[PDB]
Order: structure tokens, then C-alpha cells, then sequence
DNA sequence: TCAGGATGTATATATCTGACACGTGCCTGGAGACTAGGGAGTAATCCCCTTGGCGGTTAAAACGCGGGGGACAGCGCGTACGTGCGTTTAAGCGGTGCTAGAGCTGTCTACGACCAATTGAGCGGCCTCGGCACCGGGATTCTCGA
DNA sequence: TCGAGAATCCCGGTGCCGAGGCCGCTCAATTGGTCGTAGACAGCTCTAGCACCGCTTAAACGCACGTACGCGCTGTCCCCCGCGTTTTAACCGCCAAGGGGATTACTCCCTAGTCTCCAGGCACGTGTCAGATATATACATCCTGA
């Protein structure tokens, strides 16, 4: 019946349409298709797996559990993406 | 021997109420004693203990210190409040403003009470959004009120309406919600500023853990505040057996007892009313099966022996396998509800033996949940079953919550298992139609006895009320049962100090309370399938005896396969072996 | 004999100490220079006052007191050069600064 | 009869009024529940603190805001004010990820 | 227990700028990571700069050329400037 | 004669066929003389720090014209012009 | 010794060779603007590798700059390249 | 007391004292392990047989005895993820793999 | 005048992989360069990595962590199986 | 569908050539022995994160729904390089001389490193207060249509 | 070519909370006093970079057609925009216990220096073999044509 969670709102749908609507007109874009939606999706969810991937690296050497944030200005400053403001 | 040391900080700090508008004598320095209730008041009369207690916080306004109401519930609380308005309202004349609190639930009870018992006295609502809310906003900025309704949430919404008014008298209400002292709530009553004098309302005292503290020993009284920071250990380091909690510490007890006179109020509805014509507090014991057998703890093995597994791994399988729903694909991959695919819980045994029998001697059983997948699974196969019931939870949005009561209460009607979890309804579902109450894991707080125990027991209920508490062998969840039950009994204390915080007969606090006493010198003592037995716990006399024996004798030829599901054996080990 | 700081001999405000230690146990190299941690300090001076006096100016724009790191933002990213130096690492909180496309938007 | 605006110019309001300010814009519990699935594939039962939650979310926004307008200036090249998934993915084509 | 911070010296330099001015505590923190990270950058291209020459000690020439090849353009020229200045003037003291 | 199209295909065989060096050197070396007389005078280099500098500006360069005719082939023109050669290192973040 | 002067020092490169260059990168159909705009980018990235390159070989204190000096100002760049050491 | 390489006690090829002296000179930490020299040595071991192995299959279908970096160059840029690791990094004298796009060439 | 090189070392390796597959001048030396190339990054990250950790030495699970960072895809998992494997024989020893 | 067209395949030979096998000197890896310090372990204290639930309140999010305009094939027309083609011509190459400076070796100090006393400087807690944030309400301001 | 209406900024009034001073602690900076040692000059080698100088020849170039195609123009719908209305879950607060990061502090154990003799690799030479320029050959393949 019912109790199975397989029927449920998938999580990668937690961001909405009108959630990356606004995230893309902060961008300075006017009109946007339909598919924007399902392929950013696609792009986020394969940048925070690599972004999480070195964090979980950084945080499994130090054989803790807790993911901290200077873990991830670390995957970020390695990748590139290097962030102020926490480090 | 600290009450004459709190006598002086008494004598010290007493002035502070009044001031900036024998340890009875501080309280009963002034001499006055009025019985007669307010003449106003309409709608019928006071009860006898309502007219005591009224005189006993009106006597408190005498000495206008602050006072408590700790008595049971369903002692009406509300009458007594609000007649204390009104007589405070009426002879007094200092008339108000007055502040009460309660929660959206029974704000519509209390604001129905409001008109009838006092209809001179205006009243304030808040609900229906900013729109509605903003037309009794200007009407409030204005100055204009005497009592004034709201709930713990438009307090702080509401922090800029009490922040640019000053109060008089306020009277709250769900003072065991309030009672948490890190709440934001607390800090901002505590910047609020301040009335003159307060009042707190919970229908349990204290509860869980040490005693009390961060409610009515911090927050309620001014002198406790700066008395009492320090001796919480003091007085908190009885809680190594006879020598600490009986033979030094019983005195310490005693003024436990001796320091709480003037402040709480505390009574029991069998000492007034004493409509209940009886219950039964019994147990059941049950024991494991295929998942739950050594397989049970062998997960508890290759997992240990994610995390924080010995207080989840409980409340998900010790009451029902593949709640987790992985497994569930390896033991029954064909996602279909057959027979025996519930019965692999050792508890639910127990469950489908009752069961027959309920549906034959037609009784309406009360159950409580938690872990709400248990809900669903155990929905489905009571759909399996073929029986009628009726469903609730925390998202049952109050339509279904109002809507349902009057399709439950059909004497006609056959849903016979009624499903709630032990959080749900804030004590206002109002349910004296179900004789027997059944739970599959005890709650960390005594909150299951005095809330799903007093949905029975209260008025309305004229027969025997049942209760079944599901328990499994050599399990930790024992120790979370003789945990909380026994660990928790320390309450023992202030429940008896609701005897001796009534009327208090000399003979109660020392003989009698000795004589409860006894109970507390059983508590060791009490740490030490059969059909007729269990048959017979449900059974109230005689002639109900000849049809659970007609029963036995119908299912005595027919063979009633195993008893349960059992470990064949390549579904049992295999399942957590390839995880890790 | 009197104790003198030598990050004032310089005249700056970032410490010569500080910079010369923990370049040292930085295991940057197996020895240190002299000049060196001064001269650090000297240019960490100029890009210090350089981008947080274009804050200034930002801020001052926005009739605000303090700074906030959108004032850093445009502080960044309104000078070439800066922005060039900052181009590849990203910000925190700063945001966006205002563009809009000549040909998007309408007449 | 009712009162609209012609179509375009909510876009120009909306974009104006983001750009300008420096608020955080996606919602953060949904956020969190997407970190924490997509960790749970890795490695199991980690803890994320809070900042290392904000910290990750702000970087994913920023790029993914410079990824939309990288794309829009692709778009407006292209002639079509619309942007479509194939110049968003010659974004991170030409920038040399895929 | 102990956590340092440049903090009170980006502080002083707002005063010697802009007195009115002030700072925040979110701006102070990503200003920080900045003087650290442009360190990290000055130092750390220094070392293998110094290690391309087989010199085993890192002077005052290594952080110039350091820092006159890592931030291009004019905005080098300043530094090049006061980091002599401050220098001469360091060993004239 | 041969339809137009036909010998580019053969020409871009031929080339991405063959790893030999493209440009033509003695051109570049003046070209790498004259523009670092800018900087400093009187530099002197060595064959091998020419061939470096040639060989990796011509591999970068042609790098530029795979990205501009992906660009190109995207805008739906088959011609590449200044606007998708300036555009690939504008999106690359060089501009 | 001497110095012999022949013009044509900026875009000497030659529309055939470049031209080729870009037929390397599989382009089908080249314009008449691509070339000028090409020799501007060739020239603004030569500015920057040579004026690395010229910075570690004015650092050494050496007259005479070396591919190493080039592989290094490519490292950095973001470019390594292979073969010539380093 | 005879002499033996540990670099033969770990059954490898790469030298395992020549990368232990080189990274303690290299002053990337001020101390250094016993066996992380000899697993570098092994990752190099792997990753240089991997690219190399590669490279004579590349050399095999071109019928070439000796490898040419354009060997090296179809060796990393056919594998996938060998080429994600030096797909940021050029090479010299490797040139292009032969493609074309699919419209572009007519029918 | 001593110029070291890797050298015969991918020479032994192509004899144990391809023993008849010969090699070029310039493909040594642009191997070698990849090589040294390879280990800078290796070393180099593993440096700050240990120095993130405020620890002092760089060990074996330094690299570990190093080498399993830096480069992506199913080739880490047999440079760790293949260097474990190095490390516990070469302990055994 | 078929003939003669401008480009790439395989087959002997030969032919410089530079990778590889073979053989010396020599600078650096390695084992054995002897001294010091870096991190892993046990163990209380206090703060933050988990994993299952409750009670409420709203701003956002979803679902329609009309409807405006931009993507989107087609259609012509005018350039615009593509593709030879004679015609110059400057790059490749081989072929000397000339010397600037990269590189190596040798001494000799100015200089960091390390260690012992000495102490202001920078960082935590405590406390206080302007500056940014929020709320009607009201004076333009560009945009939607006549 | 013009006038109303929803948005936006200008206004004070609260209002509350991080930012800034202020006080006190403690520990890295600071100041000498040896002391071993890179590196700074100083001189000598040689070798590789920089001059023509001439010959040889693919490479580039101005120029001639001639179709390929890019851009402007044009209907045709289909998709996204802007409202307008439900609806619903993020956002707080609350609860129940539990466990994971820290900071001193003895206590070992693994790798720094460290002096000693011994063998692995490379710069330098012979002295032989894979490949590219050099020749001639049906086939792979495309344009004109039908
Ligand atoms: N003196 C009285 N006369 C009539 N009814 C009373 C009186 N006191 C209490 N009640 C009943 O009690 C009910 C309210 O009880 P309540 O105040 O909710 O109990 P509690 O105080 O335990 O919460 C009312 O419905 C009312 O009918
Ligand atoms: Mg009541």
C-alpha cells in the first residue's frame, strides 16, 4: 500500500521552480525554456557529488565524523573555488 | 535544616512584592479569611474543593505573594481561574489588567468559559492572521482591556504588544510546556519586564528528570530566583540505598515538602469527585521472534558489537522488522501483504491473539504509537484483518481531529481499535467511550500514564478500564521500562504531596506517607505463550469466562505452520551480513 | 635596552613578528631572509588599505557606516585590475553586481 | 477590466530587485536534506555542521549564478533571448568540465 | 582555545584610511581569509621560486620577484614601492 | 575541379592526421624577439626555450579554433567570425 | 654584431600558415577578420608567458633566458608543458 | 651485512631511496615516514606502466616498433579518466586525435 | 654537470610491460617530466594536507589521502591497492 | 547508372641515424650504531549534532488559464571568400667565425639559527551604545492604454 | 502625439544587537651571546648564441572567376509569461536521550641526526640496427555526367 517511502516527492525536486526561476534572474536572464529546469538539476547534483566527494575526503583522513566548514573551503580552495568569509 | 535560613531570605527579600507593587506566619502575616464567593459569578455554583482552593490563592493575594495550582486534572482549573478573576475582580477592586495564557486547543474552551462565568468581564482574542489580528491590535493599543486571551506563539509574535503595555495580574496556563528553562519563551518572559504577580498552571508537577528547578523552582517565585541557583545539587543529591534516600534523607524530604506549603496546590480528583469506579494497571511480557531472536542482536554485533543505533534500533525493530523497508525487499520480495508477513514481530503475537477475542466479546480498545512507520505497516495488515477502525496523527490538521470524534462516539458504529500516537491531541481529544488501552513502547516520561491513562480513567467512563504494556525478553528496552516506570517513580514524592497538599490530615505525611512508604521499600522486590492466562486478564467475570472458553473449545479442534515466523534459514543470516 | 617592536621601526601595522614566525614554521624554506617578513608586511599594507579604502568608497556611496561584504564586493569587482587578481576565487555573501544585456532589454 | 504589465518587464522588476540585494535565495532545509542524500552514497552517517551547510550552499549558489549568466551571454550570441539546454551545456563545454 | 586572527591590524588600517568607516564582523573574517590566501600565494610561489634557484634561504629579492610576477599589472608597482620603502627604511633604523 | 567543402575535409585529415610543427619558425622567432625587446634589451635565447614558447602558443591557439568552431557551429553558422573568437575567450574568463 | 631590420614584424604570420593552424582545430569555414583578431590574442598571451619568462630570467640574474624559465611561466599559467624538463 | 635496495624489497622499479632523499629535501613536511617513500614509488609503478602500457598499444596498431608522443598523446586522450587528469595540462609535439563534427561534414 | 633523470626507470618498466616496444629520446624526457610533474602534485598536496592537520611529518596515509584526492576516477582505486600493497611487503620484509 | 580524372595504400632497396648493448669512473643509497622528540593512548568537562516524533504560522509553491511574442522554418539576394594560377621570394640549410655569459671551482665573511632572560602586545571576557533594520504614509515615476 | 496606477524611494519614529572600547591575563615578541655555514665575490673554461654569406626551393601572394552561404525579410504557431486562486511545507519552537569534538598529562616508540664503509647509476666513449626520404604501383575515392 502506502507505507513504502518509494512513493514519495524524490529529493533532487526539493529544489522548486521558482527556487532556480530567481536564482537564474539573479544570472541577469530573461526568458527561460523548460528543460533549464531538469538540466541544472543534472549540474548541481554533479557538483555538489564532486565538491562532497573531497569533503568526505578531507573529513575521512582525519578519521573524524564531522564535516566541518573549514573541510569544505579546503575542497574548495583546492578545486579552484576558493571562498572567503569562513576560512 | 535550610527553611529557617530561607525564613531570613523571606524576611529579606519579602518586601519586594509588596514594596514595588511557624514558617506559615511570613504568609499568614496578615489576618484575613473570606469564604464567600464572588456574587457576580453565573452560570451555576462553586464546588466545594473549588471554593477551598479559591480561598486558599485568594488567601495567597492576601499576602499578594505568587501561588501554584498543581492539582489533577479534571478538577477545573478553569472556573477556579477565571471565579478568581472575578472575586479579585469584584471585592478586591483592584479590578486589572489580567493576562492569561493558554494554548490555541483550549483557547476556545477557555474563551467559551469566559462569556458564560463572566460576562462583565471583557475579553481579547488572537487568531485569523494579521488582518484580524491588527483590527484587536488597535484595539489593544488603545489601553482597553481587562483580560486578555492568547497562546505561547503570540507571545513572542506579540513581543511588541506586551513590550509597550504594562500588566498586573497574569495567570498562564501549560505550565509543563513553559516549564523548559533554555526555551526562548522563558528568556523572553524574563526580558518581558514584568507584571505584579504571576501564576503558574500545569495539570502534572514535575516530571523526567531531577526535581523541579527550571519551572516553579526558578521561574515562578522572586525570592528563588537568587536563593535557590546554588542548592539544586543541595537538595537534588537525593533522588546507596537505605542509607542515603531513607535513613539521613527523609528529613530532607520533609522539607522538601516543608519549604512548598505556601506555593503549590495540589489535589486529587478520587479525594472530591471520585466519579472513576476503578481501574486495572497490569503488564504483559512477550519475547522475540525470527528478526528479533539472536539475529536481533546480531545485528547489534556486525553493526556494533548509522549510529545512535541502541535508542533507534529499539523503537523500529524490537516492535516490527523492516521498518527500514531495505530488508523488507530481501525477506519478502514480492512487496505484497500475505499471511504471516506481520505475524515475524514477536509483539504483534500477542496483538492478533487479542484480537479474535476483542472482535468476539465486542470491547473498543485504545492504542498508542510511536515510530509512526508502525502506523502504517500496522494499518495495513489491520486492513489485512478485515476490521474497522479509525486513524489520527500529527497531520491530521484538526478537520479529521473535530470531524472524527462524532463518527467514533456512534454507539452504532463498529471501529472498535482506535489509532493515536502518544504525542498527539494535547489532553483535549476527549474520549470516555474505550474500555482498554494497549502500547507497544513506553514513553520516556510519565506522560503515557497520565495522558493515555487519563484518556480513560476520566469522567464518562463508568466500567473497567484495561491497559496491556508490551515488553520483550532480555532486551534493553527493559531497562528503559524499570528506567522510566521505576527510576521515575521519584515523583512517588510529589504525588503523595498532593495528599498532604490538600487539606493535609496530620496522620498523612508521617503515617500514611510511611505507609507509601512500603512502596518504596518494594522497589527491589518488584525488579525479580499461555491462552489461559493471557485469556483471562481480559476477562471481567463469569459469564464472559463461558465465552472465551466457548472460544477455546471452537478453536480447540481446528489446529488453531509454527507459532511465529522463525529464522528457510538463508533469508536470516544473509540479510545484514553483506551490508556492514 | 628598552623593548622595541620592529614592525614599528618600519612604520606599518601588520606585525614583522608574526609574519616572520609563522613563515618560518610554514616550512616554506629551510631558512629565512631578514627584509623579508618586513617586506610582507609592507605589501599586505598597500592591498590591505588599497581594497578596503575602495570599500570605503563603496560604502560612502551607499550612505553606510560600516561595510558590509556587498560593499566588497563592488569594491572587488569595480577595479580591473583587482578583479583581475580576484577573478578566479569567488566571494561570500557579496553577490552580483547590477548588468544588464544592450540588446535584452527592451526600447 | 483588469490591470497587467506587458511581458518583460516583471522580468526586468524581478532582476533588478535580486541583483540588488545580497539575501541567500535558495531555501535551506531542501538544500540540506539534498547534502546529506547525496553524502549518504559516499560514506554513511556523517555529521555536517552548520556553517560547512551555509558553506556549500552559498559556493554551489555563486557558481551556478555565474553558470546561468555565462549561459545568458551565450544565449543573447546565439540571437535567442530564450536560453535552452544546449547553450547551458556549452557553458561547461567550453569551459573545459564536460 | 586559542584561535588567531590579523583582525585589530586590518582594524588599525581602517582608522588610517577611512576614520568613520567601520567593519563588521562578517567583512573582518572574509578580509582575514584574504590576507591569509594572498600570503599563502606571496610565500608559498617564493619557496619554489627560491628552490628553482638551488638557494636555500628566502630573502628579501624572492619575495619581490614573488610578488612582482604573481599580481599583474600596474596595481604591482605600488607594492614594489612601499615594500623598498619599508626596507630602507627598516635597515636605516 | 572539386565542389567546394571537400578540400577542407582533406585538408583537416592531413593536419590532424600529422604531428608535425605548423607555424613557420624564423617568422615567430622575430616575432618573440621583437616583442620581448618591449620588456627588457638585449635578451638572449636558447633553440630549445623558442620551440617551447612556438610550440605551446600553437597548441593553446589551436585550442582557441576547436572552442570558436564549437561556438560557431552552435550559433547554427558554419563561418567563424570575430564575434564567437573574442566570445570563446570572453566565456573562458581571459577577456 | 649587426642588426638587420625587415619589416613586417607584427603580422608576419602568414594567412596560409595561421590558416592551417586553424584547419588543425577542425574549423570548416574561415572569415577575413579571423586573422587580425587571432594575431591580437597571440600577441596579448605572448605579452603575458614572456613577461613571466623574462621575470624569472631578470630574478636568476642571468642574461640568457632558458626553456626552463618558459616551463615555469607556463606552469604557473596554468599550462604545464612536457618534454623540455621540469 | 650485505647491501640490499629496499626499493628490491618491495619488488619495485622506481627507486625507493631517491624519492625518500628527494622529498625530505623537497621540504614538504619537516619529518618524513618510513613507507610513504615506497608508496609513491608504487603509484608511480602503476601510473607509469598504465600510460606506457597504453602508449605500446597505440604504437602496436601503428605498426611502430619505438613510441612517438603522438603515441603518448592517443594514449592519454583515449582513455577517459587518464585524460581527466591531464586534461587541464598540455604536452609538446603530441598534436590533435583526429575528429569531426557530425553535421558539419556533408553527405 | 650531473643532471639526474628518471630514465632507465621507465625503461625497466616498458621492458616489463612491452619488452620488443622500444622508446624515443623525447618520449624519456617527456616522460620524465610527467613523472616529476605527477610527484610534485602528489607531494605537494600532501605537504599541506599533513600541515591542515597541524601535524608535523608526512606519512603513509598523508599520500594515501593525497594521491586518492588528487586524481579522480576508478584509476585511484588501483594506485591504493597497488601501494598498500607495497607498504605491507615492504614492511613484511 | 559509368571514365577519367586530383589524392592516399604496399611493396623491395638503400640509407643516414640515433636507440640500445657494452665498458669505465665516481657520487650517492644503505646497513649498523647511537641520541632525542612527535604523536597515539587513556580520561574527565562542556558544547554541538542526530533521529524519531509533536504544535502552530504564514509566505512561497503548484495548478490553471488567457494570450503575447519569439523560435523557427522557408525564400531571395548580394557579397565573400574558396579554388586555381603564374609570379615572386623569403624561409631552410649548410657553413663558417666571434665572443658573452652560463657554469664550475675556490675562499671568507655577514648572517640566520639556536639558546637564555625579559616583558609589552594581543586576545579573551564585560559592558555599553549608536547604526542598521523594520513600520505606516506619502510624494514622485515609469508603464499601461486611449 | 498624451493621462491614471502599481512601484519605488523619502521620510521620520521605535528597537535591538553586533561593534567597539575597557580591564585583565599570559606568552609569543624582543634583546643579547655564541656559532656553524650558505652565498658573494673572483677568477677561469668553453660553448652555445649571434653575426652574416651564399645556395636552393617549397611557400606565400596578388589576382581571375564562381557558387556557398549569411543575413534580411516573412508568415506560423507553440511555448513561456503574468496573473489569480488553492495548498502546503519551510520555519520556528519543543521533546526524548544519546554520542561526537576538545585540553591537559604521563608514557612510550619511530624517525630527525650521525659517523662509518660499500655499491647503483650516469657522463663519457665504441659499434651496431628501425625508419623517412626516394622510387613506382592497383586500389580507395569523388566530379562530370547521364
Ligand atoms: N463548579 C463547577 N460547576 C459546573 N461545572 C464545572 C465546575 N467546575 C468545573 N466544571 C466543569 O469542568 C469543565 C472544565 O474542566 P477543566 O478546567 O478543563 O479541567 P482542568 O482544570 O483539569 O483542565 C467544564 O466543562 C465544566 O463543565
Ligand atoms: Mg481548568
Amino acid at each position: 500500500a502506502k507505507r513504502h517511502r518509494k512513493v514519495l516527492r524524490d529529493n533532487i525536486q526539493g529544489i522548486t521552480k521558482p527556487a532556480i526561476r530567481r536564482l537564474a534572474r539573479r544570472g541577469g536572464v530573461k526568458r527561460i525554456s523548460g528543460l533549464i529546469y531538469e538540466e541544472t538539476r543534472g549540474v548541481l547534483k554533479v557538483f555538489l557529488e564532486n565538491v562532497i566527494r573531497d569533503a568526505v575526503t578531507y573529513t575521512e583522513h582525519a578519521k573524524r565524523k564531522t564535516v566541518t566548514a573549514m573541510d569544505v573551503v579546503y575542497a574548495l580552495k583546492r578545486q579552484g573555488r576558493t571562498l572567503y568569509g569562513f576560512g | 535544616l535550610l527553611d529557617q535560613t530561607k525564613d531570613t531570605r523571606i524576611t529579606h527579600l519579602l518586601r519586594q512584592t509588596n514594596a514595588f507593587l511557624d514558617y506559615y506566619n511570613v504568609a499568614h502575616r496578615i489576618k484575613e479569611d473570606i469564604k464567600k464567593q464572588p456574587s457576580i459569578l453565573v452560570g451555576g455554583t462553586l464546588k466545594d474543593y473549588q471554593i477551598k482552593g479559591l480561598q486558599w490563592m485568594v488567601s495567597l493575594f492576601n499576602n499578594h505573594l505568587n501561588g501554584i495550582l498543581a492539582d489533577e486534572m479534571g478538577l477545573g482549573k478553569t472556573i477556579q481561574t477565571i471565579s478568581l478573576l472575578t472575586y479579585l475582580y469584584e471585592m478586591k477592586n483592584i479590578r486589572g489588567p489580567y493576562l492569561v495564557i493558554v494554548p490555541l486547543s483550549t483557547l476556545s474552551n477557555w474563551s467559551s468559559e469566559f462569556a458564560k462565568w463572566a460576562p462583565t468581564l471583557r475579553t481579547i482574542s488572537f487568531k485569523g492572521s494579521p488582518n484580524e489580528r491588527k483590527a484587536k491590535q488597535a484595539k489593544i493599543r488603545a489601553g482597553e482591556f481587562d483580560v486578555v486571551l492568547t497562546t505561547f506563539e503570540y507571545i513572542i509574535k506579540e513581543r511588541a504588544l506586551l513590550s509597550k503595555v504594562k500588566w498586573v495580574h497574569m495567570i498562564i496556563d501549560e505550565g509543563h510546556r513553559m516549564k523548559n528553562a533554555q526555551s526562548k519563551l522563558s528568556l523572553t518572559l524574563n526580558t518581558h519586564y514584568h507584571a505584579d504577580y504571576r501564576l503558574i498552571l500545569t495539570g502534572t508537577p514535575l516530571q523526567n528528570n531531577l526535581p523541579e528547578l527550571w519551572a516553579l523552582l526558578n521561574f515562578v517565585l522572586p525570592k528563588i530566583f537568587n536563593s535557590v541557583k546554588s542548592f539544586d545539587e543541595w537538595f537534588n543529591t537525593p533522588f546507596d540505598k537505605i542509607e542515603l534516600s531513607e535513613e539521613e534523607t527523609l528529613l530532607v524530604i520533609r522539607r522538601l515538602h516543608k519549604v512548598l506549603r505556601p506555593f503549590l496546590l495540589r489535589r486529587l480528583k478520587k479525594d472530591v469527585e471520585k466519579e472513576l469506579p476503578d481501574k486495572v494497571e497490569k503488564v504483559v511480557k512477550c519475547k522475540m521472534s525470527a528478526l528479533q531472536q539472536i539475529m536481533y542482536q546480531q545485528m547489534l554485533k556486525y553493526r556494533r558489537l548509522g549510529f545512535n543505533n541502541q535508542i533507534m534500533q529499539l523503537k523500529k525493530i524490537c516492535n516490527h522488522p523492516f521498518v527500514f523497508e531495505e530488508v523488507e525487499d530481501q525477506i519478502n520480495p514480492t512487496r505484497e501483504t500475505n499471511d504471516d508477513i506481520w505475524r515475524v514481530a514477536g509483539k504483534f503475537e500477542l496483538l492478533d491473539r487479542i484480537l479474535p477475542k476483542l472482535k468476539a466479546t465486542g470491547h473498543r480498545v485504545l492504542i498508542f504509537f510511536q515510530m509512526t512507520q508502525i502506523m502504517d505497516i500496522m494499518e495495513d495488515f489491520l486492513r489485512y484483518i478485515n476490521i474497522k477502525y479509525l486513524r489520527l496523527d500529527g497531520h491530521t490538521k484538526s478537520d479529521e481531529r473535530s470531524e472524527l470524534l462524532r463518527l467514533f462516539n456512534a454507539p452504532d458504529s463498529e471501529y472498535l481499535c482506535f489509532i493515536l500516537s502518544t504525542r498527539a491531541g494535547g489532553l483535549g481529544l476527549n474520549l470516555q467511550t474505550a474500555d482498554t488501552v494497549i502500547i507497544f513502547d513506553t514513553d520516556w516520561n510519565p506522560h503515557q500514564d497520565l495522558q493515555a491513562q487519563d484518556r480513560a480513567h476520566r469522567i464518562g467512563q463508568k466500567n473497567e478500564v484495561r491497559i496491556l504494556r508490551l515488553i520483550t525478553t532480555n532486551s534493553v528496552e527493559e531497562v528503559i521500562l524499570e528506567r522510566a516506570y521505576k527510576k521515575l517513580d521519584i515523583d512517588g514524592k510529589v504525588i503523595q504531596a498532593g495528599k498532604f497538599d490538600n487539606k493535609s490530615t496530620s496522620e498523612e505525611q508521617e503515617a500514611l506517607l510511611r505507609s507509601l512508604l512500603d512502596a518504596e521499600e518494594e522497589r527491589r522486590k518488584k525488579r525479580e505463550l499461555k491462552d489461559s492466562e493471557i485469556n483471562e486478564i481480559l476477562a471481567r467475570n463469569d459469564e464472559e469466562m463461558a465465552v472465551l472458553t466457548r472460544m477455546d473449545e471452537d478453536r480447540s479442534k481446528k489446529e488453531e505452520k509454527s507459532r511465529l515466523l522463525e529464522k528457510k534459514r538463508e533469508e536470516s543470516e544473509s540479510a545484514a551480513v553483506y551490508n556492514g | 635596552a628598552k623593548a622595541k617592536t620592529r614592525s614599528s621601526r618600519a612604520g606599518l601595522q601588520f606585525p614583522v613578528g608574526r609574519v616572520h614566525r609563522l613563515l618560518r614554521k610554514g616550512n616554506y624554506a629551510e631558512r629565512v631572509g631578514a627584509g623579508a617578513p618586513v617586506y610582507l608586511a609592507a605589501v599586505l599594507e598597500y592591498l590591505t588599505a588599497e581594497i578596503l579604502e575602495l570599500a570605503g568608497n563603496a560604502a560612502r556611496d551607499n550612505k553606510k557606516t560600516r561595510i558590509i561584504p556587498r560593499h566588497l564586493q563592488l569594491a572587488v569587482r569595480n577595479d580591473e585590475e583587482l578583479n583581475k587578481l580576484l577573478g578566479r576565487v569567488t566571494i561570500a555573501q557579496g553577490g552580483v553586481l547590477p548588468n544588464i544585456q544592450s540588446v535584452l532589454l527592451p526600447k | 477590466k483588469p490591470h497587467r504589465y506587458r511581458p518583460g518587464t516583471v522580468a526586468l522588476r524581478e532582476i533588478r530587485r535580486y541583483q540588488k540585494s545580497t539575501e541567500l535565495l535558495i531555501r535551506k532545509l531542501p538544500f540540506q536534506r539534498l547534502v546529506r542524500e547525496i553524502a549518504q552514497d559516499f560514506k554513511t552517517d556523517l555529521r555536517f555542521q552548520s556553517s560547512a551547510v551555509m558553506a556549500l550552499q552559498e559556493a554551489s549558489e555563486a557558481y551556478l549564478v555565474a553558470l546561468f549568466e555565462d549561459t545568458n551571454l551565450c544565449a543573447i550570441h546565439a540571437k535567442r533571448v530564450t536560453i535552452m539546454p544546449k547553450d547551458i551545456q556549452l557553458a561547461r563545454r567550453i569551459r573545459g568540465e564536460r | 582555545t586559542r584561535k588567531e586572527s590579523y583582525a585589530i591590524y586590518v582594524y588599525k588600517v581602517l582608522k588610517q584610511v577611512h576614520p568613520d568607516t567601520g567593519i563588521s564582523s562578517k567583512a573582518m573574517s572574509i578580509m582575514n581569509s584574504f590576507v591569509n590566501d594572498v600570503f599563502e600565494r606571496i610565500a608559498g610561489e617564493a619557496s619554489r621560486l627560491a628552490h628553482y634557484n638551488k638557494r636555500s634561504t628566502i630573502t628579501s629579492r624572492e619575495i619581490q620577484t614573488a610578488v612582482r610576477l604573481l599580481l599583474p599589472g600596474e596595481l604591482a608597482k605600488h607594492a614594489v614601492s612601499e615594500g623598498t620603502k619599508a626596507v630602507t627604511k627598516y635597515t636605516s633604523a
